[PDB]
């Protein structure tokens, strides 16, 4: 199998409704004060290997 | 500060202490912590630290 094929991803502060289909594969910043204060910083790829 | 083979270990308690005043501050090369959300860390009490 491939060996990094298999991800998980890694997010908070939405939790989803029961039997939720979720593609957005955004790459997760914020652009505002909540991250390091500034924009561009804690861009944090969420998909995990 | 100490040397890494003999550090110095500090108490603290009795304290009402804010992450989040902290948590925005850019200062920091890398502030990454495990098992614990930081940003809920001002709505946390915990025996000792």
């Amino acid at each position: 199998g491939g060996n990094y094929n298999y991800l998980y991803r890694l997010f908070r502060k939405s939790n989803l409704k029961p039997f939720e289909r979720d593609i957005s594969t955004e790459i997760y910043q914020a652009g505002s004060t909540p991250c390091n204060g500034v924009e561009g910083f804690n861009c944090y790829f969420p998909l995990q290997s | 500060f100490a040397s890494v083979y003999a550090w110095n270990r500090k108490r603290i308690s009795n304290c009402v202490a804010d992450y989040s005043v902290l948590y925005n501050s850019a200062s920091f090369s890398t502030f990454k912590c495990y098992g614990v959300s930081p940003t809920k860390l001002n709505d946390l009490c915990f025996t000792n630290v």
